[PDB]
RNA sequence: GCGGGUCGCGCCGUCGGGCCCGGGGGGCCACGCGCGCGUCCCGGGACGGCGGAGCGAGCGCACGGGGUCGGCGGCGACGU
RNA sequence: GCUGCGGGAUGAACCGAACGCCGGGUUAAGGCGCCCGAUGCCGACGCUCAUCAGACCCCAGAAAAGGUGUUGGUUGAUAUA
RNA sequence: UAGCGACGUCGCUUUUUGAUCCUUCGAUGUCGGCUCUUCCUAUCAUUGUGAAGCAGAAUUCGCCAAGCGUUGGAUUGUUC
RNA sequence: GAAGCUACCAUCUGUGGGAUUAUGACUGAACGCCUCUAAGUCAGAAUCCCGCCCAGGCGGAACGAUACGGCAGCGCCGCGGAGCCUCGGUUGGCCUCGGAUAGCCGGUCCGGGGUCCGGUGCGGAGUGCCCUUCGUCCUGGGAAACGGGGCGCGGCCGGAAAGGCGGCCGCCCCCUCGCCCGUCACGCACCGCACGUUCGUGGGGAACCUGGCGCUAAACCAUUCGUAGACGACCUGCUUC
């Protein structure tokens, strides 16, 4: 039992104020707010958890409704602890403000 | 209402900038923003910091006004402060969150024991002591 | 210039005796009593001494108009160290030309009511000030005195009276006509 | 989940910008008694402002334009609308994620509630500056119910300090029987690791 | 009485000329003793052609070396 | 004109900079309360309250004159008689 | 200096006229009147005020102020 | 010349509160005097806003009736058995007011004063609590007099703003491990790997068997009226006396 995963928001794409560039994402990760306090998260892994109405599984035990997509932490971004994403595939954009799983993979103590 | 304000040879705490909690002495005042601040025995050098950067506290000494790091050590040694400063609760909270930041896992695992135990404790005791606080009133 | 501490010093003489919960200042004495509420000024107040009651008001930092704020709080001490120990009393003479005027006090002496005012047909009932009395005055012809405790309550009220007795649509350095403040002093005399 | 806001001496555009960006993220954020909001100006120009903004209205059909709410928690409702992108279907969904009360609800006589410190008059505003009340320019501006609001305010402070009393009465309670013994057993280990 | 060039005096300086010369730890991509090739120096050092003289060979390697490969490993059917 | 692109909200001409299609990094002109990416710096120093404040080349409205509103500064005249 | 104010001087307005030709010449129906709605204020009257060389009356000059009024007719197609 | 429609060509009715501008003041410094201003206050209007008066929103209330006949049908309660869709969260908060040139906590006195603390907040939301609990058996030490769960039963009511959660008591079948320290041995050890744990016996719709409690309507049209109508819409009538 017990949650692994540290909770972070998707708060958008990178971007300028016209175009935007939508092959890396933009996390407002909660807990970090400080520049200094976003290099523990460098290397780690991010998840995005949906369901749809097909059957569709991994070794997770059963077929399930559940879909993830996968990707990993670049880089910080700015001063208030956003930190640089970019997943194997883009984001659906529906996810503006839906949480993204920022799991405990790459430890590197 | 105002119980502390600067003098000259007023110590001080050091809260934000490059000198996280480390004691200053303020020597004098240069004008109305900085001071001049030295530590003899605190470890840190003679040097102009701002008062929004410095917090006060209830310490003074007796300094000729502008004096020397000598008489600033002399004064220092004379009223003991590093042993008073220690010997406060304000050091006690400062300590206490420094350990809190450097705790462990097996240290919080203790920490959750004990304090399951406590709370229970508690919980047992005060439900008696109410309980027979309604017993009490209830003649 | 952001200058340091300004300090204005308020002597207390020996019958009143003050007592201050913050900013809001209560004074007590033979006359009643009193209070108001400086909170909106952020002035530092203190007394000093053993039934000598010096009072100090004092006022760091600041600007140039908040050193012109802190004598004001020693004036209002001032005042209402004057109105407790004695009360304040203003005498007016009414000026009438070839109409007079006649003035009533018409309920336990709160409401002033004023007629015959240059011939005009209505009645001006004037509603005084809590806390302040009104007398038609003894010999003496139509001296009106108004005698109270708060000195800004009761000069309000003599405002009230002489723009209650304002001349509309004439000279009016002609027709002087009004009921006006002539003499400002104390209640018991000779202090 | 649910951030209740207190809103006794915020300030109005500060308290409107952090609650539109974290209205943004999904927190749902609850501002109550947006009455007692202080807004920074000479409130004589407050009034000025608003009451040029209520003459600014569509000349051909008043029906169609400038809703001019009156009420203080649709002042508040509305300012945050002209910060947030609402035209988008995104700012949609985060205006219906926010809510707001003028005076206190029942869930929010009950639910603790949050103070913003970046927002406080107290912290903004040099004390000689002169302020405002959003609740009296609300009365002054067509917002007919101060007096029904005021009755219940005072009704609902006097319920707290009836419920104050009783929390404080269990602490007295619990420090004497931590004033009584043999909890010391662990509490060397506690002040060791932060009591 | 001042300046411009020359000459000679001592003192500077992890100075330069690999300087020099004889005596009384550290660095170096610097190696055939026998004796005989010319020079320089006080029998020895250093070079070009020769008197010594780079003996013997690539063996097995290791590779911050002409842009990566595993002689690494997992998970899932009758409806995905 | 024959020309997109990033800023100036909005634009032909402005300021950077010129274009094959893409992944990473850096910047320019500009900007960092929220729309809208970035100051969510325990930023440094002062000035100003406006009952019509002020807020950025081109630029999208203002002068002569006046203020014991405040803040500096210059030159004189007094004050230990 | 109540009210005006020359000699000079700095502005504002687009309700006069002028200058320009930027838009439309494969068409924007051109004067004035009738009716009808709304707005501005650089206020003629009314509300509230201040100043007069304001005794009263009647006036004049200012300020907040466009809420509400600002007509009936002879002539000329008229705006005037 | 009826009825009706109609006329400033007949008649009737048309209303108050608040903050404030201009201005006049008061107290009072700056500037030891003065001053309507610098902080404070007052009077103050055909303006402004509201009241009075019109229309009531993708605004919300309280209440009524809630589908026979011959099976039905449909509600509240307990369910269990399948099956389609929509998607998000992976411990929870159960609450003083108010101030910042001040405030919090503890205590004889007649809500106040005096007194004792604490304080860059530790009676601390940088903190608090069930909580880092994998379960079970064995077996001992501390803690433990309330249990603790509830199909519970029955009573009380606390809460008006947009209330259904919160608590007490008496009874009922069980737990004396409902938490810490210690002894002991197994449980799928699925042989390096993700979409795991959750508030969920989530939310909505179609039906299927089941026990118990109940219920047996109302619109709209057709018609009629005319206080109302272009058409709709609107006002109404239609008991066998
Ligand atoms: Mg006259
Ligand atoms: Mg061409
Ligand atoms: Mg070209
Ligand atoms: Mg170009
Ligand atoms: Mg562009
Ligand atoms: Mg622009
Ligand atoms: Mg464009
Ligand atoms: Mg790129
Ligand atoms: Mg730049
Ligand atoms: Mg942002
Ligand atoms: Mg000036
Ligand atoms: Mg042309
Ligand atoms: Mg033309
Ligand atoms: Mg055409
Ligand atoms: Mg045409
Ligand atoms: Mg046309
Ligand atoms: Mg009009
Ligand atoms: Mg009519
Ligand atoms: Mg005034």
């Amino acid at each position: 039992s017990g949650r692994l995963w540290s909770k972070a928001i998707f708060a958008g794409y990178k971007r300028g104020l016209r175009n935007q560039r939508e092959h890396t994402a933009l996390l407002k990760i909660e807990g970090v707010y400080a520049r200094d306090e976003t290099e523990f998260y460098l290397g780690k892994r991010c998840a995005y958890v949906y369901k749809a109405k097909n059957n569709t599984v991994t070794p997770g035990g059963k077929p399930n409704k559940t879909r993830v997509i996968w990707g990993k932490v670049t880089r910080a971004h700015g001063n208030s602890g956003m930190v640089r994403a970019k997943f194997r595939s883009n984001l659906p954009a529906k996810a503006i403000g839906h949480r993204i799983r920022v799991m405990l993979y790459p430890s590197r103590i | 209402v105002f119980r502390r304000f600067v003098e000259v040879g007023r110590v001080a705490y050091v809260s934000f900038g490059p000198h996280a909690g480390k004691l200053v002495a303020i020597v004098d005042v240069i004008d109305q923003n900085r001071a001049l601040v030295d530590g003899p025995c605190t470890q840190v050098r003679r040097q102009a910091m701002p008062f929004k950067c410095m917090q006060l506290t209830d310490f003074i000494l007796k300094f000729p006004h502008s004096a020397h790091q000598k008489y600033v050590r002399q004064a220092w040694q004379k009223a003991d402060i590093n042993t008073k400063w220690a010997a406060t609760r304000w050091a006690k909270k400062i300590e206490a969150r420094e350990r809190k930041a450097k705790m462990t896992d097996f240290d919080r695992f203790k920490v959750m024991k004990a304090k399951k135990m406590r709370n229970r404790i508690i919980k047992n005791e005060v439900k008696k002591l109410q309980k027979a606080a309604l017993l009490k009133a209830s003649p | 210039m952001k200058t340091i501490l300004s300090n204005q010093t308020v002597d207390i003489p020996e019958n009143v005796d003050i007592t201050l919960k913050g900013r809001t200042v209560i004074v007590k004495g033979p006359r009643g009593t009193l209070r108001r509420d400086f909170n909106h000024i952020n002035v530092e107040l203190s007394l000093l001494g053993k039934k000598k009651k010096r009072l100090r008001v004092d006022k760091w930092w600041g600007n140039r108009k908040e050193l012109a704020t802190v004598r004001t709080i020693c004036s209002h001490v001032q005042n209402m160290i004057k109105g407790v120990t004695l009360g304040f009393r203003y005498k007016m003479r009414s000026v009438y030309a070839h109409f007079p005027i006649n003035v009533v006090i018409q309920e336990n002496g709160s409401l002033v009511e004023i007629r015959n005012f240059l011939g005009e047909k209505y009645i001006r009932r004037v509603r005084m000030r809590p806390g302040v009395a009104c007398s038609v005055s003894q010999a003496q012809k139509d001296e009106l005195i108004l005698e109270g405790n708060d000195i800004e309550l009761v000069s309000n009220s003599a405002a009230l009276i002489q723009q209650a007795t304002t001349v509309k649509n004439k000279d009016i350095r002609k027709f002087l006509d009004g009921i006006y403040v002539s003499e400002k002093g104390t209640v018991q005399q000779a202090d | 989940q649910v951030l209740v806001l207190d809103g006794r001496g915020h300030l109005l555009g500060r308290l409107a910008a952090i609650v539109a960006k974290q209205v943004l993220l999904g927190r749902k954020v609850v501002v109550v008694r947006c009455e007692g909001i202080n807004i920074s100006g000479n409130f004589y120009r407050n009034k000025l402002k608003y009451l040029a903004f209520l003459r600014k209205r569509m000349n051909t059909n008043p029906s169609r334009g400038p809703y001019h709410f009156r009420a203080p928690s649709r002042i508040f409702w509305r300012t945050v609308r002209g910060m947030l992108p609402h035209k988008t279907k995104r700012g949609q969904a985060a205006l219906d994620r926010l809510k707001v009360f003028d005076g206190i609800p029942p869930p929010y006589d009950k639910k603790k509630r949050m103070v913003v410190p970046a927002a406080l008059k107290v912290v903004r505003l040099k004390p000689t500056r002169k302020f405002a009340y959003l609740g009296r320019l609300a009365h002054e501006v067509g917002w007919k119910y101060q007096a029904v609001t005021a009755t219940l305010e005072e009704k609902r402070k006097e319920k707290a300090k009836i419920h104050y009393r009783k929390k404080k009465q269990l602490m007295r309670l619990r420090k004497q029987a931590e004033k009584n013994v043999e909890k010391k057993i662990d509490k060397y280990t506690e002040v060791l690791k932060t009591h």
